[PDB]
Formats: C-alpha cells, structure tokens, sequence
C-alpha cells in the first residue's frame, strides 16, 4: 500500500518541486506519511532535496541576522518596522520572527531529515545560531533594565511624574506653552502594555510609574490638544498680525495663565468654551 | 396535503430552491430564508409580467404556461397559472 | 390605483387633472413611454406650453418652474413629476 | 416667475410571506397537482440532458493579466517624505480615499497630515491632484465610507481624537468629533466601521479600535462633538482563551487592537485582531464589566467570547467572508496568512506569502475562494483558492526602489478594481484579469466543501 | 424646440428617442459570431432529438 | 456549413421559427417574414434585457447564459451574447 | 461608475461639462436629488439659465428642449436627464 502510495507522493512532490515554500508546506502536511521507514527510503533524494533547502534558508536568516543587528531600527539595512511601534519593540517583534523561522526550520528537519550526516552538521549550526539570538536578545533586555531605570530617575525631564509636580507651564523666557509629562511615557504605556500583551513579566517600578502615568495620560493628551493649539496660533502670527486674535485669545489665554482631577476637570470644561470660539477664527484667517 | 408536495419538490436531483407567488404579488413559505424569498418573489414576478405580456405581444389569442431561465451558477424554472406562480431553482449539471 | 401626494404648487383642477391623466394613460398603456408622453400632450392641449413628465419607481430630481404650476404626485408603486418651464 | 424644486422618491417597502389559512388552500394544491406534473417531468429533462456541455457566453473583453494605469499622490505631503496606510472606496464606487501619517517609529506627531480623496470616473482627473483635500495638525490613519452617503468618511488619529468629514460641503468640510472627553480613545486608533443604528437602522454610528485595548461606538450631535453608547475594553485576564496562552498578568492592563471584520448574515459577530497576536470573536452584547480604572459616560465591559489559535507577533489585518458567514483571514508580522472558522480554534489554513513583514488582506466581492494579501517587500499578491491549494496565484511589484507597500481595498461596484497604498506617498490601482472579476463554476459549492474539509 | 422620449432600464438599446444598417457589416461577417450559431443550432439540435427521443 | 444547420432546423418534426439578431431589436437571419421577425426580434430584445437585469438584481455575482418561454400554441428558445443572439420556435411537446 | 449613452444634440463642451458635473456629484451625494441639484446648478451658473436634471433607476420621461441643448445617460446602474426650457 505504501509502495503505491509514495508512487503518487513522489509525482506530487515533483510537481511542487521548484518551490522551496511548497515543498516544506507539502512535507508539514503529510509528515506523518514521510515519518515512516519505508516511505522515508523510497523519497531519499526528496529529503535530501528539502536538506538542502533549509541549509540555504539558515545562510540566509544568518546572513541577514548578520547585516541587522547592529543596523538603525527600522531602515532597510537593520530590523523591520511594523505599526507604530518603538525602537526596543521592533527590535523583539524581530527577533523573535528569526527564532520563529530557525526554530521551526530545526523542528521539521530534527522529524524528516535527521538520518543524514549533513542534519548533524548544520542541526548544531542552526541550534547555535537560534542561542545567539537568545543571547543578543538578553544582552538588549540587560541594557534595557539599567537605561529605564536610570531614565525614570529624571521625573524632571517628564520621564516620571510626582503627582504635586506642575499640570502646564507658559514659559515666559520662550512665550511657549510646555506641558510635563514626556512623550517618552505615553511610548512608555505603549511598551509596557505590548510587553504584556505578549506576554513578559513587568518590573515593579516600572509597573508603579505606569499606574502614575496612565491617569494623567488622559490628562496629558488633553493638555497637549491645548499647548500644541496655543503654540501653533501663536507660530501662524507674526507680532504683526496678533494684537486683534490676541483679543479672542485672551478669554482662552486667562485660562492658560491660571496654570500659574476636580480643579483641571472644570478648567477643561471652560476651555472647550473657549475653543469653540477660538478655533473658529482660526479658521478665518488661515 | 400541500406542505408534502412541497417536500417532494424539494426532493428533486441536484435540486434548492422552491417559492411560490399569488397573482397580487406576494410569496408563500419556502426552503430560502425571508431576505432571499423577499428578492427572488418580487423579481421574477415583475420578469413574468414582462414574460405574459411578450407572448400576448406575439399573440393575443396565445398564452404562456412555463419558462427557463439558465446562468452561470444555476438554471432556473417557472410556471405561472391563474392565481399562483412557482419558481424553482437546480444547481448546475 | 390609490392616490397619494406631497409636493405641489398648483390650482387644485390641474393636481386633479395630472392624477386623472395619468390614471387614464395607466389603464389605457403599460409602458412608462405612452404615459409620460399623453401627460405631455393632454397638459400642452389644455393648458399653455411648455412642459415636461417623468414617471417612475424611482427618481430625484432639481429644476426650475413657473409659479402656480408644480406636482409629484404617486399611482401606487410608480411616482409622477410634471413641471412647466419654456 | 421662476421658482426651483427639488423631490425624491422614498425607499421601496420589503414585501412580506403570507400564512396560508387565509387563502383558499384548496386553490393551491389543485394548482400544485398541474404544475408538479409538468415540473417532474421539466426537472427530470433539466437533470438528465446534455444540452450545456461546454456551453459558454460572453458579457465583457477577456482581458488577459492584472493590470493597471493609475498613480494618486499629493505633491505637499510627498515633499516632506510622509508614508500612505488608508483606503476607503464610497457608496457609488465614484470616489477613493486615502490619509497620510508617518507610522515610520510610532513618533511623536505633531507632524502635519492629510486626507485625499480621488473621483476615478473625472474626466479632469489628475494624477498629482486629488479631487478633494483636508489636514489635520496630528496623523490620521483610518478612512471608512458612509454605506449610503457617498461624501462621508470617518477616521481615526494618532492621539486618539475620532474626526468624520462630509466631502458635500468642502468649505467647512469637517464637523462631527470627539474633542476629548472620558469617552475617548488615546494611544493610536486604526480602525474604523459604520453600523447601524439599534432600532433605526437607516441611520449609521461610527465604530473605532485602538492601541489602547478599547473599543467604541459614537454618534454626532451639534457643533464639534460626538457622543458614545456602547464602550468594550480587552482586559487581560478577562477573556476565555486557549492553552497556547499563560495565567495573564494584571487584568487592569489591556491588549491593545487593530482590526474589524464582521460575520455579514449575523451582525452581532466581529472579529478582533490584537498586539498579542491572537484573533478574538467579539459580540456586541457580551455584559461582563472590566473594572478598567479610567472613567467613561458608560461603563467598559468585555467585547470577547473566544480566542483562536496565534500568531507569530502582532496581528495589523482581519477579513470576513461575504459568502460563508463563518470564515475569517487574518494577516501578521510573521510573514503568514491563516483562514479561520468561527466554530473552531485551530486555523483552517494556513499560507506563508513572504519572508518580511505583511499587512493587507481582503476577499473579492463577487468571487468566493479569492483573496488578496501586501507585503513590506513593494509587492501586492492574489490568491485563487480554486485553482490551488498551495501557489500564490498573481504577484505585483508596486515599488521600483523596494519601500514598503500596505493597503488593500476593492471596489464597492466596479468589481473589477483594487487599490493599494505604499511609503511613498502614493496610491496605485489595479483592474483584475477576468478570471478574477466574474464568478467560477461551483465556487459557492466548494468553499463550503472547504470549510467541511477539516470540519474537527 | 425639439421633443424627446427616454427610459430606464430601456425596451432595446434605442434608450431614446425623437418626435440595411452600417452595424450589420461586423456582425453578419464576424468569424466568432458565425461560431455562435455553429454552437447555439448544436444546442437547439440537441433539445430538439432529446424532445424527440422522449416523444418517440 | 451554418445555412445548412438552419436548414436542419426548419425541417424538424413541428418546428418553423429562425430568427437571429443584432442587439438592436432588429435581424440579420431569418426563414420568416421581415414584419414579423421584426416584431420577434424586438420583442425578444427587451425581454432578453429584462432577463439580464433581473439575474443580475437576485445575483449581481451570476449572468444569463439561456432563456426557454412556452406557450399553449408553440414554444420559444432564445441563445443570448453581448453582441448577437438566436431565436428558434416550435410547436408543442 | 462607466458610462453608457445614446441620445445627440448638444455642443461637445456641454457633453463633457454635464458628464463631469454628474460624476462630481456622485462623489457629492446619493441621495438622488441633492445628485441632479449639484448638475442643475452648476449647468445654471456656467450657462444661459434655466435648466432641469433628474437622477434614477427605474423612469420614463417625455420632455421638450431648447436647440443644441439636451442629454440623457447612464452612469453604472443609474440615469441621468439634463435640459434647458426657460
């Protein structure tokens, strides 16, 4: 029965046989049937085939493991980038596609391939590649451990939050509306959040600096809506074109100089009042 | 009585479909769901008004008593008499 | 055929007339060509020109039209439009 | 004197089945004697004959290979090197849209960002002019057309404000938004879905998805505002989930979002795509609430009730059959595209399309075993399920210098068309083969035999 | 002024209207439209000897 | 080669009806008069786009590929293409 | 949405301009009248006034025209009527 059968297999296989992606989904689908000695004997040029499929495809996943890994996140000579993700979440959504890729790659030839004296060699070659992308990955997580600790000590910078440090700040030697809370800890609750969804333990201290920065990332967002709106109108005029907006943006410019949850809750409140007005002759000059 | 018959059109080789319509242009109880008895009832009536006119059109003392309509996914039955129309649908052979 | 209408401006003989015309047309033709041409032809016969008719299931529509005379009127499921302007 | 008028015919009323003891059933079955004796005999005819043995007919030109001669791009936002990820195509097939945001590192923007939109019928058509433009002073990245209003489109922002435009009234061509409110969304939104209004369902409402693990459904009223009615968040421990998944963290931290596909017969079923890369099926009556420490005019519940089998990393796409009401496709970050059932956890299939990055995937309206899928590499690809069950079917190279390509979106009426979008601040759009336009034999037949096939 | 008539769908392709034929010199002649009825009389043959084989 | 298959078709048991058409309601072959093979192939012509559009409304995915129409006095059969189509009729059976 | 057509009198920049401003109204709106009030009203403001459009799927119409100035069309599963009479 199965003399017959690998008669038909090996028509199939050699129909698929230009395709290395093919010929490795055709061996996953019927593996159980390739598992067995007899088959495993009479597709022996086949295995040695998909062999030498997967010996290239290690060069290659090396070789661009090797341009990469010391590339610029993101550009086309280093690690990919996907949606709106940061520098250090690149670079593990990454890596952990090489483990995928090498890791499976050891798996489907460890079943299929691991009678012949070639498996040996690149098998070790394969294993140890997938440990140095362990390794370099641990080496990343080491740096990471000290520079976010060491960049949560500045809370000055904005890169953590007392709750009695300032909401918003015209800083009167630039005429710019500044707001505290860093553009670093809203990537911050973006990593900490895509960590866990995928699935790694969070530190205590950066797990108690999220809980900080979440309740006044709502705050923040807001305030950053009103400071890039002020700082943009003001950048639209000249000192020549001010004086009669100045007008309408005094009612929402007192509100922005009493900067100097209840107390900012109702500040919002009057500000969208006074945005309604303001926003619309906006419009009219530009 | 009648519900058996309509099992026994149902029954038929490489057969689903079966509606019925009355004159007025209303459907009775089919094998398709509301939305689709709901498009083929309303369609295929206003194409049998345009079908019995054509004939009387060729021929006033003349009458139509069954239609075919065939398409790429299926061929489709009518037979039309005084107070009811039916429709049924074979899937291709 | 039940009558039903909405949006007018005429003496009320001529939404009578665009309602009795096109009823008689409906009985006496059963392509939309014949009716919308004998509402045409009876309105420029009794009337003064110039007119235009549109009768269907579905249509809409903006134009420009003389003062006390406007109909969109509907005959069951076909809906009429009938304006003077020329 | 001359006045001007306006007038519309109203929607058409849906007819109703009839129950029979109000008629003269007697009538009926006398009826059904007659015709079941022709009907026997025409149907009997009908299966036996050989009449349409390799009977053809023809309707349109055979053009041979997928092909295109289009490219929509806006010069001002191209000029500053700004990246391309939306399409929507409206109501009428008449318009394509498209919204530009440098998704490049998730940085800051306060950069600016555009709206296009493209009318493809315009004999003043022109490739370096869009028909309409709009900004927006932070990155949008979502378009979803009005399904009956061709000139209205909603999309969602970087920073979390939701914005609809109605393309009517290009001189104030912006007003129904969130402003922001304890309702709002926050860390970056790409979805967005009209739906109908519960009970008045000729009115639409506007559905949103986000990074932040809520999702959203919001209306308009007034000047500047939109208010909410149904608010979901995906808090970690909350869902059912499968074994390929631990004991969860900190249930008051959610798994942010980017996908909608709904199950088109039953319009309670969505399905979510999420940064922990595994699909969820999702309710719109599921009544668990999250305990989410965020305030909110209504409170956040759990949208879920099953988790599928994951990916390799975050998922960016998911699609919905519009011809078998329980499959989905979804795409990822590693290099796969699976085929899921709604009654089962495992994939049904699953298809490896590159060695890079990936995100598009969609199924054509009118051919039930076709999709088509977009690559990091500059490559659009169309899968035909009929004619294999393991090669790729087309592949399109739409970038010469290889930047990333990632939209796809096919034409609502114009069947025949799909656009696709890409890093250089372009949109390009295809017109298929006719294998791909028109319906194959059996096509119905057989992707209900598909799903059958590994029925387990 | 001129009167015209107009419709949708139509009763033929003349859509519209007022108050031998050039068309006939590629249809009659096209070699594709010959093979049409070459296959569309196959078909009316094939109707026709299966009504007469279930008649007979 | 084709005249002779009309031919064929003229003499079959209880068939005369050949009519084909250029998808202007007006025709190109016939064995009948120019009257009333006009009025068939205009006839037939709006029928044939009615059929179209109302496979189209039940199924905007499927196309026509046939029509068959039976009357008390004979029956109609009609072989439908973007630019040309037949019409054959027949006596009872 | 491609076009479909077969009526002929009108300059050849009245064709394409009544072509142009009905698809720049299906990108305006579906709703069929505001479609034919986008055409009409620009057909009015480029133009000599005064002009009717109509915008359906299932009509007849018998209408009545100035000399070199009418069009009827399909666009896609629609049809378009545009004329000037005043």
């Amino acid at each position: 029965a199965e003399q017959k059968i690998a008669g038909k297999l090996k028509n199939y296989i050699s129909e698929i046989q230009d395709s290395p992606q093919q010929l490795l989904q055709a061996f996953l689908k019927y593996k159980e049937l390739v598992k067995r000695p007899t088959i495993s004997k009479e597709l022996m040029l086949e295995r040695e085939t998909l062999l030498a499929r997967l010996v290239d495809s290690i060069k290659d996943f090396r070789l661009d493991f090797e341009n990469r890994c010391r590339g610029i996140p993101g550009d086309a000579s280093g690690p990919l980038s996907g949606k709106n993700l940061s520098e250090v979440v690149n670079s593990i959504v990454w890596v952990r596609q090489l483990e995928l890729k090498v890791d499976d790659t050891i798996k489907i030839a460890e079943a299929l391939l691991s009678d012949l004296p070639g498996f040996r060699c690149f098998h070790q070659s394969a294993k140890d590649l997938l440990d140095q992308l362990k390794l370099y990955e641990q080496e990343q997580f080491d740096d990471w451990s000290r520079d976010i600790q060491s960049g949560l000590s500045d809370s000055r910078s904005g890169l953590c939050i007392e709750a009695s440090s300032r909401i918003m700040e015209l800083d009167s030697n630039d005429g710019l509306l500044k707001v505290h809370y860093s553009d670093r800890l809203v990537i911050l609750l973006r990593e900490v959040r895509q960590l866990s969804a995928l699935g790694f333990v969070i530190p205590a201290k950066i797990q108690q600096v999220a809980n900080i920065a979440q309740k006044f990332c709502k705050q923040a967002i807001i305030l950053k809506q009103v400071a890039h709106f002020y700082n943009s109108i003001d950048q639209q005029m000249i000192q020549s074109q001010r004086p009669m907006m100045l007008q309408s943006a005094l009612a929402f410019e007192q509100i922005i100089k009493n900067s100097k949850p209840k107390e900012l809750e109702g500040y919002i409140q009057k500000l969208q009042n006074a945005a309604e007005r303001l926003a619309t002759e906006n419009r009219k000059l530009r | 009585e009648v519900e058996e018959t309509l099992k026994r059109l149902q029954s038929q080789k490489g057969v689903q479909g079966i509606i019925v319509v009355n004159t007025e242009g209303i459907p009775i109880k089919s094998t398709m769901d509301n939305p689709t008895t709901t498009q083929y009832a309303s369609l295929m009536h206003s194409f049998i008004l345009k079908a019995r006119s054509t004939v009387r059109d060729i021929d006033p003392q003349n009458d139509l008593t069954f239609l075919r309509i065939r398409s790429k996914k299926n061929e489709i039955m009518v037979a039309p008499d005084k107070d009811y129309f039916l429709i049924v649908i074979q899937n291709p052979t | 055929r039940k009558a039903v209408i909405k949006n007018a401006d005429m003496s009320e003989e001529m939404q009578q007339d665009s309602v009795e015309c096109a009823t008689q047309a409906l009985e006496k033709y059963n392509i939309e060509k014949d009716i919308a041409a004998h509402i045409k032809k009876e309105f420029d016969k009794k009337y003064n020109p110039t007119w235009h008719c549109i009768v269907g299931r579905n249509f809409g529509s903006y134009v420009t039209h003389e003062t006390k005379h406007f109909i969109y009127f509907y005959l069951g499921q076909v809906a009429i439009l009938l304006f003077k302007s020329g | 004197n001359h006045v001007d008028a306006q007038v519309q015919t109203e929607a058409p009323v849906p007819v109703s089945v009839q129950p029979p003891s109000q008629y003269d059933i007697p009538r009926l079955a006398a009826f059904l004697r007659r015709v079941e004796a022709m009907v026997i005999r025409e149907l009997n005819k009908n299966w036996q004959s050989h009449a349409f043995d390799g009977f053809e007919v023809n309707w349109t030109e055979q053009q041979q290979m997928v092909s295109c001669l289009y490219t929509l791009g806006y010069p001002p936002a191209q000029a500053q090197g700004l990246h391309v990820t939306s399409i929507s195509w409206n109501s009428t097939g008449s318009v394509v849209a498209c919204a530009y945001g440098r998704l490049d590192h998730g940085d800051w923007s306060t950069l600016k960002s555009f709206v296009c939109a493209w009318n493809l019928d315009r004999r003043d058509l022109r490739p370096q002019q869009p028909s309409a433009v709009v900004e927006v002073p932070s990155a949008v990245l979502c378009l979803a057309f009005h399904p009956t209003q061709p000139s209205h489109v909603a999309g969602g922002l970087y920073s979390g404000e939701v914005l609809v435009w109605d393309l009517s009234r290009l001189e104030d061509p912006l007003l129904w938004r969130t402003g922001l409110t304890d309702d709002t969304h926050t860390d970056p939104v790409s979805q967005v879905v009209w739906l109908p209004e519960p009970g008045h369902s000729h009115r639409f409402q506007v559905l949103s998805v986000a990074t932040d693990g809520k999702v959203l459904l919001w209306q308009g009223i007034g000047v500047g505002q939109l208010q909410l009615t149904e608010g979901f968040a995906l808090v970690m421990q909350q869902l059912p989930r499968s074994t390929k998944l631990k004991k969860h963290p900190r249930g008051e931290t959610e798994v942010g979002a980017t996908a909608v596909a709904f199950s088109s017969f039953d319009p309670r079923l969505f399905i979510l795509g999420t940064e922990g890369g595994f699909p969820l099926k999702c309710s719109l009556a599921a009544g668990e609430a999250a305990l989410t420490r965020m305030p909110s005019s209504v409170p956040l519940r759990a949208p879920a009730q099953f988790t599928f089998s994951p990916h390799g990393g975050p998922i960016y796409s998911v699609s919905c059959s519009p011809f078998h009401r329980n499959l989905f496709l979804s795409a990822g970050t590693d290099g796969h595209v699976h085929l899921y059932s709604m009654l089962q956890a495992p994939p049904l299939t699953s298809l490896q399309l590159s060695l890079k990055y990936l995100f598009a995937v969609r199924w054509s309206p009118v051919r039930p075993l076709v999709f088509a899928a977009a690559s990091g590499k500059g490559d659009v690809q169309l899968f035909d399920l009929q004619k294999s069950s393991q090669k790729p079917t087309v592949l399109i190279k739409q970038t010469q210098d290889e930047s990333p390509v990632y939209c796809l979106e096919f034409n609502s009426q114009q069947t025949q068309l799909l656009a696709a979008g890409d890093a250089q601040g372009t949109v390009k759009v295809w017109q298929l083969s006719t294998e791909f336009t028109e319906q194959g034999p059996r096509e119905a037949e057989d992707l209900d035999c598909l799903a059958a096939e590994v029925a387990a | 002024t001129r009167e015209v008539w107009t419709q949708h769908p139509g009763e033929s392709t003349v859509v519209s209207g007022g108050s031998s034929d050039a068309v006939v010199m590629p249809k009659i002649d096209t070699p594709r439209l010959c093979s049409f009825l070459r296959a569309a009389c196959q078909v009316m043959a094939v109707l026709l000897e299966e009504d007469r084989l279930a008649a007979e």
